């Protein structure tokens, strides 16, 4: 039952979200890492200052503040008891972005499995936010915040809060929570891996141009030109350079972690991408399948159907920089 | 200068800082006599025990610029521009420049200080006091009429350090205010001499300081969660003994469950064992 | 009055020791504990003369504001007049009688914003700052001739309840100025048992009920987070319906469980009807 | 008024002031951004008299914004005279009427702590008008509370706007980028490493050795702050104002004097900048003492 | 007045201008969205004279929305008279009555910074009536504060509406998709690559290599902005207005002048734009300086 | 008022309009729930004339709701004179009184953009009477502002109420409780894949294959929107009204005409929709152009 060391996963999430010392913390499990980032992360923000968004307020007060609304004033006859309906801009930290933080911290405290030091510190912070109102979080709240008015730093922790909320399950008690065993399921870990590379490649491979490319079948059918029933095909990544193009399909499988038969079902998708893809420059066409392995990394090359394809692995759990070196080393060979 | 439980040095620091800087913040936990210090201290700088010169207010989250300085509020006929207390108070000191008029602000941390003060957030500085630095106010009908802090005004700020708010940090306001911490002062003789002049046992006073200080050190142990700002004040012991009931362990035991126990609960929240532990340590 | 109260006598002594010195107090307990009836008997107890005129009661709500409480401008036949509120008129009534203790009851205090209502007065009601020296001009006190000061004689008791889990930590404003007391349901007390033996209740029926409510009250309070000690059921439901003329009996209890305890049990748990059905049936027998 | 009258006590370099006056004559709107304690409020009144060339406060209006400031107060709005409400010409509107009377003479409006108030709501109509190329009757606009379209308000050409915005708070920043274009942003530095700052100290019978030690100390400390731009940018760095005032009596600035001010002001300030590291607090504080 | 006069100085391609009139004349309500400094305010006054065919201000009305305009202000509201309130017809209602006074000659209403205000609150009834199909007496509607006696208000066919929504403030974006269908949105580009911008500098005593390098660097920079979408989207990219102005006296464009622009205005803009690493700021500032 | 003139031009199936007429006669409180550009406003004017069987404006009244709309204007309220307050009968109060005169003849009241205003603030007391069962003198009520209890207001049975609500905003995800009970929602499809819309296009000199390619992409694109619920629900999908407009000249549909609409309406619309994935915009926009 082998899985990745948890500290390494957090780095992959970082590139996935597109944006520190984790050596100090002694809790290997994910939520200990994740809460410490958030719990420490909030402390970084307050030092600079949290976002205060002017919320206009239309209220009934005993006097003039800002602009009086003449209509609501006369119709409700508020003038008689010395009041007006006036519009003004109270400055609060009660924004949706900031409200989300406090609600998430409550979940963090309620979590059954958590370091005591981590939980104690957060409870202080929860007290330190008196004005802000707790909320019952939904993705629909997160949906509204895709506008991204907030700063770049806020977006980091908000993505963290998204991870916690979706990966929160009730455990022994009605109130308390228990963290999801994220590593075990391949799909979400795989979907992380696919996103991990795409944003990673833009950062380091400045020489090359990296975009996900939609592909269209060469087919024609008498029945329907649409061919809607046919499978939708969108690359995981394409990393194009002037001398050579390359398409990658990367996925996380449990069977491959055991060092026998090999699970390479994704390859069947790959050739069809090569076929539908036609290069105007005609420099070259290359393919790569890359998977995560724990113990060691092995690289192979193949010449299958007139295409030059590489199968390779990476030893996750090794070390993050050496992994970062290994990834650049890997792509450099094939990008040639 | 007799019944104060604070060292003479701290008040000696304060008076030079206050006279020089003209604005200060006395920050410490509740129960150290912040109000009594300023009220006592205010009469010293005046040189006479005059309460009319001194005015005290207690800020709170809903307090606003409408109340403090200026504001539009209803008279019997209708709405008018109503001169707030500080505008009225500065006018009062403007009447008499020579004497020193004082303004005390309690629970300052709660309200959004920038919001309330507004215009005077610049003017309050000691250098920028006078007609030269006057500015027209927000609600001033005419630009020509302006507001300026007089030189005689001195402001003292009393802040509860037990509710830190990670909402707004202003380092500019901190420039106007010279911040002064205040310790509870259990060890100080002046607190001890008072009790020994109330028919207390010599050992009982000595026993108390050891017991309480161990808690304060534990409270100041974890700098991130808590600090010296959180630690327990002394004033709870001052009150309730001027009837004639001399100190005794039962008197302490009354205070412990009555006063300290909620504080402990608040501080050592969701850890009953620590409360029972530290509470019981005191009784012995 | 003392014997009729069901709570431990020791707590009753404790409260007046607090109130007389502290002068501000708040009672937090489950609904149906007679919190209003408690304060009234306690209020008359402190005065010693059982005068209702001295006592005045108000129940707070979120709309409740400074104009209702203290002072405000109300329409006349034409135009408007300044209209003195409860506390402003109330204190001046006590001002004539300095020696005489006067009481004010604030029910459901936690719902409203204490700051918004009180305003200026929130500092003057703190016991240290009382009397003529601590005078402040009021918001609507247009002239400076008159100032409002709360005199020393005033005592303020607040009725708050721990019923709702939605309620977060109490407002900080309260904690400073108020001393928190938790009131037990008081089933175990002999005074409640002597209130049922006085109605010829069976000691087994009485003894069972004391254990029975405790058995639920122990279980409901076992939960750390959602349902605390504050949730557990109070005794007030049992009073009303016995001395009207109807004797205690198992069927009399049976009606009451359906009346109040059965829906109340649903509200607190609100998750498992089987858990409710187990306990509701258990209460009957 | 004259230039050298200002420069005598001013710690800012002359290059900056000439840079300031060059932009302001052109752009007609400027923003001075820096940490607290570098004389933003101090220069602003001085610079006005230079730009006009005459020490006229009548032609200068100086105001401090805050949260409870609105278009109704600033420009125009309906306010109660008494029983009957009236339209009240705000302060900026009144200033513009005066400047029209004397088109030749420059009239200057100085806004302290501009970043606080909601500038979009406050200026509003002015946000377009204030630009250097859009001033005059040609771009005249009718206001919200104008009785009819015929009543229109245009900024005079002579008007110059100066804004002071501290960089200590990232919460309150001029993020409205459209507004950013109107204002020409002029950074201002603490200015420890200047002769004029040093000569003022020596003028107050100060040790040259202690002075050179002081400037080197603060410059290094400020450099540490600017490094961690993620946590604290250069905008947070300490100003010179703590050291400036307090010597008016004639007290010499000895090392003991420095030891007191650090204890009362800078020490807790460092606690806020460095909440997590207590060692870092003692390190820089003791460096000054040692 | 004619297109040659209007398009004499404009740096926008002809492509948009006819495309604008193609969309405008059929649809009659449009929005011009681009970052600040691309002449949105600049062209809009010029376009109005084209459609009428004459330089007349009377048929045109210009306003700006400041997040405090309201239906009481725009269309119908109540104002204090001396002792008591009165009903006042807003400006738009006042304008439309003039517009239907003569249908033949076209009337334009210009709304700058339209994005700010909550438009559903402002327009109210008009949001339906503004559209081209639903115009004329057929779709006459009674207003909220209209008299009980039936009197109805309809948008005349001749009216054309122009909106000017900057693309910098993301939050202040139209999410009232019902309203976004009434308008047709015309993107305006920064205008660096175009020769008509370049020719303007060369006419004003500029070197072509220095000019072509300048446009070369900016377009590279703007693509880096276009590369990102999280915070800094495509719309944030810098306009050409900064370089336009300040050369009227005869000051020739040179690296000294460019250095003034970059240090003074843009370099602040970049650090606010990035606010992650100064090196990205130092890089691009040095690139422009290089 | 013949159906043939009414229903031929319309794109909506004859299936849905009949069902609309069924529930409308039955329940008399109806809501047409669909995105903008599907003819919600267009049908409502026709349906009223269908039910009456005649083209009469007096018997039919149209309004658009907005935040300023209130009880005081809709039903009854007090409007100030120069000093005094005079009561004023509101629209619906005035409107029903006309319907009382002719109880046999059907009367129609149309409320566009109903969600923008809270119904409780406007209707209030009348939401009890507005319901289909509780109508007639039996259920009569006296008004809040009535001088005496004698005067009473009851919704006559003849009036039918139509409310046009757009499923284009995130706020409407939490539909108002008042609407659900008292109104009967009807969903209006976008209606690209419809015979009459196609027949309309062919009638205006359009190639048949070009029409079918267009509908499949929009029908495919709308499916992509409907799959999500978090950001874009099914109600967000494009309506059929962008393409209707602009052909009154007789200009034939083509990629040239299509390109104007995509770039000026649907392309930035997608930018607002798919902010997170700019490539999704290019993926779809280019797909349509091809
Ligand atoms: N004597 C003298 N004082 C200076 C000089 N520069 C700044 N100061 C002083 O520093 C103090 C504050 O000036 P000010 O402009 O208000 O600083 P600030 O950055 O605007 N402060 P804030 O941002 O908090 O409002 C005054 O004592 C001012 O005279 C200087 O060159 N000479
Ligand atoms: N001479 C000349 N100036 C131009 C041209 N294009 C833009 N400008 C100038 O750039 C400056 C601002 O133009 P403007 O219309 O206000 O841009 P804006 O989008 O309206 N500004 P904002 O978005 O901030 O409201 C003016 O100096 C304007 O004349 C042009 O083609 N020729
Ligand atoms: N000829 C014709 N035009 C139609 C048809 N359906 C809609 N339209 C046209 O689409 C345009 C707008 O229709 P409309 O009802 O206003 O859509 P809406 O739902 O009211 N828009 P909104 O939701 O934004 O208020 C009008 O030109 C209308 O006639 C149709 O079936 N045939
Ligand atoms: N003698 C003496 N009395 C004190 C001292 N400190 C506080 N008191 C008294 O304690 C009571 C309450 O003080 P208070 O201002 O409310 O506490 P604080 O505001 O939290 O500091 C008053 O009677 C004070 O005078 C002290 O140091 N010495
Ligand atoms: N006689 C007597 N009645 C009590 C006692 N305690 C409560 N009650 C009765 O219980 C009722 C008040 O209960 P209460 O909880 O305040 O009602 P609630 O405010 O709605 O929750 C009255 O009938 C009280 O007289 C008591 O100790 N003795
Ligand atoms: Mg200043
Ligand atoms: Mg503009
Ligand atoms: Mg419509």
């Amino acid at each position: 039952q082998p899985v990745i060391p948890v500290r390494n996963i957090y780095y992959m999430l970082t590139y996935a979200w597109g944006y520190a010392n984790l050596e100090a913390i002694p809790g290997n499990n994910l939520l200990d890492i994740l809460g410490y980032v958030l719990n420490k992360g909030v402390l970084q923000l307050s030092r600079r200052g949290l976002e205060l968004d002017y919320n206009p307020n239309t209220e009934i007060i005993p006097g003039i503040k800002g602009r009086i609304e003449f209509a609501k004033t006369i119709r409700g006859f508020h003038l008689n008891h010395g009041k007006t309906v006036s519009t003004f801009d109270m400055l609060n930290e009660d924004t949706l972005a900031n409200r989300i933080i406090k609600s998430t911290l409550a979940i963090l405290i309620k979590h059954e499995k958590l370091n005591s030091t981590i939980r104690d510190e957060a409870r202080s912070l929860y007290r330190k936010l008196p004005g802000i109102s707790t909320l019952h979080l939904t993705p629909q709240h997160f949906s509204y915040l895709n506008g991204g008015k907030n700063t770049r730093y806020y977006k980091f922790v908000i993505s963290v809060c998204k991870f916690i909320v979706n990966n929160s399950i009730p455990g022994q008690n009605k109130g308390h929570y228990r963290f999801y065993d994220f590593e075990r399921n391949e799909k979400e870990m795989s979907l992380l891996y696919q996103k991990f590379l795409y944003e990673f490649c833009r950062r380091e491979l400045t020489s090359a141009n990296t975009t996900r490319s939609y592909l269209k079948w060469d087919a024609s059918s008498i029945s329907d030109q649409s061919l809607n029933l046919l499978p939708r095909m969108e690359t995981d990544i394409t990393i194009r350079s002037s001398e050579k193009i390359l398409i990658v399909d990367a996925k996380y499988y449990k069977s491959i972690f055991s060092r026998e038969k090999f699970h390479s079902q994704n390859l069947y998708q790959l050739m069809n991408y090569l076929w539908s893809l036609k290069p105007e420059n005609g420099e070259n066409i290359g393919g790569l399948l890359i998977y995560p392995h724990v113990d060691t990394a092995v690289k192979h090359r193949y010449k299958i159907n007139g295409f030059d394809i590489g199968l390779c692995t990476v030893n996750l759990g090794q070390e993050w920089p050496c992994i970062h070196q290994e990834l650049l080393d890997i792509f450099d060979e094939y990008l040639k | 200068l007799n019944d104060l439980f604070i060292p003479e040095t701290t008040i000696e620091t304060i008076l030079k800082r206050l006279t020089i800087k003209k604005n200060i913040i006395l920050q410490g936990p509740p129960g150290v006599g912040k109000t009594f210090v300023a009220r006592r201290l205010a009469y010293l700088l005046t040189g006479e025990k005059a309460p009319q010169r001194v005015n005290m207010v207690q800020f709170h989250q809903s307090y606003s610029y409408e109340d403090f300085i200026q504001g539009y509020r209803p008279n019997g006929v209708g709405f008018r521009r109503k001169d707030g207390i500080f505008y009225n108070f500065c006018q009062q000191a403007k009447e008499q420049p020579e004497k020193k008029y004082i303004f005390i602000i309690d629970e300052i941390n709660r309200a959004n200080l920038s919001k309330v003060f507004g215009e005077v957030m610049m003017l309050m500085e000691h250098d920028k006091r006078g007609e030269n630095w006057s500015v027209p106010l927000t609600y001033s009908e005419n630009d020509e009429e302006r507001f300026y802090v007089p030189e005689n005004v001195y402001i003292i700020g009393l802040m509860n350090t037990a509710d830190r708010s990670l909402a707004v940090v202003d380092y500019a306001l901190r420039r106007r205010f010279s911040f002064i911490d205040i310790e509870p002062g259990f060890d100080t003789p002046q607190f001890r001499n008072f009790l020994l002049n109330k028919k207390a046992e010599p050992s009982f006073v000595e026993s108390l300081c050891q017991k309480m200080n161990e808690l304060n050190q534990e409270i100041s142990k974890e700098a991130t969660i808590l600090g010296k700002g959180f630690r327990i004040g002394h004033s709870y012991f001052c009150c309730g003994l001027e009837d004639g009931t001399s100190p005794d362990t039962q008197w302490l035991n009354e205070i412990v469950m009555t006063d300290i126990a909620p504080l402990l609960e608040e501080y050592f929240f969701d850890d009953p064992y620590k409360q029972q532990k530290w509470t019981n340590k005191l009784l012995g």
